[PDB]
């Protein structure tokens, strides 16, 4: 009680509250009543019932009608990057491994084998999560900015300030692409290995497959907005974004060679060979269409009506059954 | 085998010893207010012997 | 009122501080009378940790250097007079722990911080007294009356830890609802 | 107020949901009722996700026992996602269980209240 | 038994959890609060004093 | 460490030099929107919430929060006696601002009127009364006289109750449950805050100490049936410049010249552009040195 | 949630208007059609049909 109970009911706390309904334990609290009818337990568990879709529409609505928020940003896309955030370093290593040095060090050219590559290293800072901290920047950084200045903007609008932020931003993206790759700890850090390029090569460097990474980007940003309007199309904007693959694996083989930890250069990288071009299509798809991003800020109208019917649909649960139809009301 | 019959059975029994306490909420409409209530337990005496 | 109890008369030295230090959590003392108890608590501190150091020499001065003491010195093996000047040095400090003046004049201080609670809030001052945990002690919960008085008057009064005005809303307890029910269990 | 026997059909998910809404939302039921069923879905909504989180932190760990760690992806992944699977089924069948025992004690209730069985009278 | 009584101080068991009023409790009008009075138990007429003490002796 | 340094260096420059550029858009952006504000606010055309809107306010109703924030709404009804503190410094004095109930709605469901007195269904939204100093809060009473009540209608078909608000406004109602005194008032419709570390605004329930408005907690503490319409947004009461100390009347209600600004502006906008300017310019300096 | 376009009129003296089977009440007729002796009305008067 004096030892133990202190430092143990901050857990048991934080399991509950994630186990259970925060408002309507905050509802339940409050007991007794002011002057007003309804503050009873029986009201506010059936208020609470539909706050719970209410609170939904609520947070939706802010999402698209007030200024993105980072921590809500972070909440809709945890999964993305809390507890997968190493499939971003395997795909990586998958789209680079033509020309990476993996086929030797006991590792297959396919999505298994990457994924062996990434996991000789562990979980940590050298395995799996290697990487999370600069993919956790980059996302807070170019996307979140994008979704700042674009919010409730068309599709071209937005494809071009992305495209532009990610212009700003691309050298975090080509660290982190370093280091993803870096499989036998040759850099230290993304401080280290940013310093390693420029002192070796130019800045430039740094900016290579930069406008293969835009183009990509736009036809990302067209299949994202594709889905969340949900229309049948979506499936012909998934096909474009897999022919326009190549694109991102040629900027990953740019990004990763020109260094010890490839056996390619610039040069040759172009003249690699042309059956490996779709190297983790189906893993770079199926992620993708698993854990999207859900921006909702640049939802269109026809998302946020399909938004707000499947809520309504929801809420239309509320009633008896078996309720007569009386003739008075 | 004999740990998992025996939670099984402390379950059941557990359950039947619960039975005689019968607790309840009352609602009183003046205060609004949910209350428990404690009461005992008629039955038929089968269910009592078993 | 000599002859008159007061409320806390049987309260230790733990019970003392740890009703003061509540007060002052609750807010029912406010930081403007902290300043001399904190003073003479650190005080006390600081003699009480340092009149070993101080003793000893003059102990190897005057009390060692006595017949008795040349005595222990010469006659007997020099593992038994480390023990006896230990020894002694101890006894000496335990007297000083028990009949400090500085102990002498923090409880005073102390004594007038509980007449202030006693005159602030009548008898409810031992509505302030719980069942101390055990092994928390007087110089414990004068310690956390100090990081208290630190946190609320620092920097971080307001972005780290509560700010020392109090905020609560202004109700009716004779008709506001309460959360507990005299008898029964409310849902 | 329905079929017995072996050869009736259980009850099925529609039923149940359109029973438990009849109750919730039913003018002919009494407050007693409505509580039981209210008190039913309050305390049985904690288990759907402790069941999902316990499985969660047990399929973390068994990712990277010492066989599974060492075993390939291919099979590593669903060994160490099977515990998170049984929990999370757990999870949810009991929270189910729970549900349903307690509505159907309240349908029970309402039958009785409104003298809807063949053989119960007072 | 008053001292067995323990309904006396049921007021402070709801602040002892709940600080947000204690403040406001405290100023209330103190009347019984860690306090015995006995009723009187003897008849007595003595116009100097308005109250009589009738607490054990022990 | 040079190659280390100055990558660094030019990422720390770039990164201020952005932040900069975003400050200084946003505190034009607040610029230009606080200049219409005023603008509209003089041009003193308020919009009085009363029938369906008072059961139903407009800006609950459709979800136009932010086109109605910073308007003038002139509503009637009763206050409730409990009153919220919420710290907060005016004119650099420290004070709290005081938060209270009014009910706007009142609803009768009741037809067993001659067996039972039941409780109604009160709709209200939480109004700031003022700012009041810390030493002078103790000052505040307990339902307080905010403002006079307004004077009966001179119509005598008007002292009914409305079939929306169901308010009587007789003086002397015949039925003692149905009395009721109401009174007008005059505010700003805002937003509620938020909690933000950063900004020093952190709230202690279980100790009473709140530095930011929690509409939620407000309506949830205070047993409010309006909970929804409560968290939408509140009112902040707006009179006349008295040009008085009127003393003894601690809270000071707000005017159109000093009502509470929002956390997010334009000097503290432009004080942090200038802090990332400074920081930028001073990094971009020391590259060209090195 | 439930709010979401669900009172698309307001105005509920316009649709009265508009619908009721009455004779258009804006006609100025109706200031001096007929004429009456009445007087000391000091205060507003409402007339009741029927
Ligand atoms: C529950 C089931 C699903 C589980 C999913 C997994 C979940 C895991 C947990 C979640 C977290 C982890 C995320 C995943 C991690 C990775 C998992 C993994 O290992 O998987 C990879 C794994 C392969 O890994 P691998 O071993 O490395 O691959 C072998 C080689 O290395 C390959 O080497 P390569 O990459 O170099 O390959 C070269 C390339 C060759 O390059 C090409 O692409 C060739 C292109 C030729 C030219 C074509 C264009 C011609 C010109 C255009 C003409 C038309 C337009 C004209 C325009 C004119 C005007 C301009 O090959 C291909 O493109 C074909 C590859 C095989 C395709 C298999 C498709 C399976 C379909 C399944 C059934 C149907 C869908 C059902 C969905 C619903 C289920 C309920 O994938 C599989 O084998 C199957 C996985 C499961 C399939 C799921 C189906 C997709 C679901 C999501 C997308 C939505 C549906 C899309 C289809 C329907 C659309 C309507
Ligand atoms: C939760 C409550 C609070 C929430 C707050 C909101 C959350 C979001 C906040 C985001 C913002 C935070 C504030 C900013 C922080 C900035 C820090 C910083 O300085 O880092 C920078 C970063 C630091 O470098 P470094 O430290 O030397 O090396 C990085 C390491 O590799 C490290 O990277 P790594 O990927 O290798 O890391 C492996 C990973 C392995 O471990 C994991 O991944 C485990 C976690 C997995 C995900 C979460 C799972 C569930 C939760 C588990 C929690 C476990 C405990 C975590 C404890 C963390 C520490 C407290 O973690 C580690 O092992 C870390 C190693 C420890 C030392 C370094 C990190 C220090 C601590 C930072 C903690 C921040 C956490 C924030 C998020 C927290 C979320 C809960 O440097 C760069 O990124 C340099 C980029 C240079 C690019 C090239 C530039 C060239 C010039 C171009 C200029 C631009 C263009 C110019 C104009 C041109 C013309 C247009
Ligand atoms: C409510 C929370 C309650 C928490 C309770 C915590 C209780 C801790 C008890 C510690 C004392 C008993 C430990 C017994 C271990 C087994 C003894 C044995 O027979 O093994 C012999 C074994 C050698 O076996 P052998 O047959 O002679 O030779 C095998 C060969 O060497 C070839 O090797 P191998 O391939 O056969 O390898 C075998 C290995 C393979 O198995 C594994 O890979 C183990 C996978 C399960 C790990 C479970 C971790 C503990 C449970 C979770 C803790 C809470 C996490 C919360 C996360 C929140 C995120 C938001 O399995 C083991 O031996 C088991 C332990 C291996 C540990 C590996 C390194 C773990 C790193 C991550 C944790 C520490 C991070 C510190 C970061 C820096 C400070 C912040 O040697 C060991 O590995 C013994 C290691 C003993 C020291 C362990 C220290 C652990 C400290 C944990 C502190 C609490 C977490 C703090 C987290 C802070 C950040 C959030
Ligand atoms: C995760 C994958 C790795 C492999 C895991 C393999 C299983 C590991 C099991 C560990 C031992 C568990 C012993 C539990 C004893 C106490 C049970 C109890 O009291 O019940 C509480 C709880 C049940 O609580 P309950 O009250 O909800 O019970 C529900 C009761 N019924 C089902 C009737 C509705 O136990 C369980 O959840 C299940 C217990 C099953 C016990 C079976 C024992 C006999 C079979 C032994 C099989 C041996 C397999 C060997 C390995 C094979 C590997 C391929």
């Amino acid at each position: 009680a004096n030892f133990v109970i202190p430092y143990l009911k901050p857990v048991a706390d934080f399991w509950n509250s994630l186990c259970i309904d925060q408002h309507q334990d905050s509802l339940f609290q409050f007991k007794g009543q002011t002057g007003s009818l309804g503050t009873d337990w029986t009201s506010k568990y059936l208020r609470s019932e539909q706050d719970v879709y209410n609170h939904k529409y609520l947070q939706y609505h802010k999402r698209v009608h007030e200024a993105p928020e980072l921590t809500d940003v972070i909440s809709d896309n945890v999964y993305r990057l809390t507890l997968f955030a190493g499939v971003e370093r395997v795909l990586s290593v998958r789209q680079a491994q033509a020309i990476l040095k993996t086929q030797f060090a006991g590792a297959t050219e396919n999505i298994s084998g990457a994924f062996q590559t990434v996991l000789n290293g562990g979980i940590f800072r050298r395995g799996y999560f290697r990487g999370a901290l600069l993919n956790l920047l980059q996302f807070c950084g170019a996307p979140y900015q994008s979704l700042i200045w674009s919010r409730n903007s068309g599709i071209t609008n937005q494809v071009i300030v992305s495209s532009i932020f990610e212009a700003f931003f691309y050298p975090l993206d080509t660290v982190k692409t370093l280091i993803y790759n870096d499989v036998q700890g040759k850099y230290k850090g993304a401080f280290h290995c940013a310093s390693q390029v420029v002192q070796n090569a130019g800045w430039s460097r740094l900016y290579a497959g930069i406008f293969q990474k835009l183009i990509f980007n736009s036809a990302l940003i067209f299949h994202l907005n594709q889905v969340w309007d949900g229309s049948s199309q979506q499936w012909a904007s998934l096909a474009l974004v897999a022919a326009a693959y190549p694109l991102l694996v040629l900027k990953t083989r740019f990004q990763v060679a020109g260094t010890p930890l490839a056996l390619a250069t610039s040069n040759e990288v172009l003249k690699v060979n042309r059956k490996t071009l779709y190297a983790g299509l189906v893993p770079y798809l199926i992620f993708n269409t698993l854990f999207a991003y859900e921006f909702a800020a640049w939802h269109s109208s026809t998302a946020q009506e399909r938004v707000i019917g499947g809520l309504q649909n929801a809420m239309k649960q509320f009633s008896s059954p078996a309720a007569e139809q009386v003739w008075s009301s | 085998l004999l740990l998992y019959i025996l939670w099984l059975e402390f379950y059941q029994f557990y359950h039947i010893l619960s039975f005689y306490g019968n607790i309840n909420w009352a609602f009183d409409y003046d205060e609004y207010i949910w209350t428990l209530e404690l009461d005992t337990r008629r039955t038929r005496l089968a269910n009592n012997y078993i | 009122n000599n002859l008159r109890l007061k409320p806390w008369f049987h309260w230790t030295d733990e019970e003392r501080s740890h009703a003061i230090f509540s007060a002052y959590e609750k807010r029912i003392l406010k930081s403007e009378d902290l300043p001399s108890f904190l003073r003479a608590n650190r005080i006390n501190n600081v003699s009480t940790w340092v009149f070993p150091l101080i003793a000893l020499p003059l102990f190897n001065q005057s009390i060692f250097k006595l017949g008795f003491a040349q005595r222990i010195l010469l006659t007997r093996p020099a593992i038994e007079w480390h023990c006896f000047k230990i020894a002694t040095v101890a006894a000496s400090w335990l007297a000083w722990l028990n009949f400090s003046p500085f102990y002498r004049k923090l409880e005073n201080e102390k004594e007038y911080l509980l007449d202030t609670l006693e005159s602030r809030i009548g008898i409810n001052v031992l509505d302030l007294n719980d069942a101390l945990p055990r092994w928390t002690t007087s110089q414990e919960y004068n310690r956390r009356t100090q990081q208290l008085y630190n946190q609320r008057n620092g920097f971080f009064a307001g972005l780290l830890y509560p700010q020392e005005e109090s905020s609560r809303p202004l109700v009716d307890i004779a008709s506001f609802p309460k959360n507990l029910h005299k008898e029964k269990l409310t849902k | 107020m329905e079929p017995f026997g072996t050869d009736e059909r259980n009850w099925t998910h529609e039923e149940k949901d359109i029973i438990t809404r009849f109750l919730k939302y039913d003018k002919h039921v009494n407050l007693k009722t409505a509580e039981m069923v209210y008190s039913a879905e309050v305390e049985s909504a904690y288990f759907g996700k402790a069941g999902a989180l316990a499985g969660g932190v047990i399929s973390a760990l068994f990712f990277n026992f010492p066989i599974v760690r060492n075993l390939p992806i291919i099979r590593r992944s669903v060994i160490g996602v099977l515990p998170f699977l049984y929990c999370y089924t757990w999870g949810k069948n009991t929270q189910e269980e729970l549900r349903w025992l307690k509505t159907f004690a309240a349908y029970q209730r309402f039958v009785v209240y409104h003298g809807q069985h063949c053989k119960l009278w007072v | 038994f008053p001292f067995l009584e323990k309904m006396k101080y049921n007021q402070y068991k709801e602040y002892k959890n709940d600080y947000l009023f204690y403040l406001d409790f405290l100023k209330k009008e103190i009347t019984d609060d860690h306090s015995f009075f006995w009723k009187a138990r003897k008849v007595i007429k003595l116009p100097q004093y308005s109250v009589f003490s009738f607490v054990p002796l022990k | 460490s040079n190659v280390t340094g100055k990558v660094a260096l030019a990422t720390l420059g770039a990164l201020t030099g952005y932040g900069a550029f975003y400050h200084y858009n946003q505190y034009l952006n607040l610029s230009a929107r606080w200049q219409q504000i005023q603008e509209n606010i003089a041009k003193d055309q308020p919009f009085d919430v009363d029938g369906f809107d008072a059961k139903v306010y407009p800006w609950v109703r459709e979800n136009n929060v932010n086109d109605w924030e910073y308007k003038l709404v002139k509503m009637r009804g009763y206050f409730k006696d409990q009153r919220f503190f919420v710290r907060r410094k005016r004119d650099g004095k420290e004070g709290f601002l005081v938060f209270a109930p009014f009910v706007t709605a009142v609803e009768r469901v009741n037809h067993r009127l001659k067996q039972k007195d039941l409780l109604p269904v009160e709709y209200s939204v939480f109004v700031n009364l003022g700012w009041v100093p810390v030493e002078n809060k103790k000052d505040v009473e307990l339902g307080g006289e905010v403002c006079p009540p307004m004077d009966a209608p001179t119509d005598s078909t008007l002292f009914v109750n409305d079939t929306f608000t169901g308010f009587n406004p007789d003086p002397a109602n015949p039925e003692d449950t149905e009395q009721v005194t109401l009174t007008e008032i005059t505010g700003i419709v805002r937003r509620g805050e938020q909690q933000d570390i950063l900004a020093r605004r952190r709230n202690w329930n279980k100790e009473g100490i709140y530095n930011w408005v929690d509409l939620d907690y407000m309506g949830k503490i205070f047993r409010l049936f309006n909970l929804d319409a409560i968290n939408t947004a509140y009112i902040e009461r707006v009179v006349p410049s008295f040009e008085e100390g009127e003393e003894g009347l601690y809270p000071i209600p707000a005017t159109k010249d000093t009502f509470e600004r929002p956390l997010n502006t334009p000097e503290r906008h432009s004080t942090f552009f200038n802090f990332y300017a400074a920081t930028s310019a001073l990094s971009f300096i020391s590259m060209l040195l090195l | 949630l439930s709010l979401i376009n669900q009172y698309k009129s307001l105005n509920l003296s316009s649709s009265i208007k508009h619908n009721a089977p009455f004779i258009n009440r804006d006609l100025y007729v109706f200031d001096d059609l007929f004429s009456y002796n009445l007087g000391d009305i000091t205060t507003k008067k409402s007339l009741f049909n029927d």
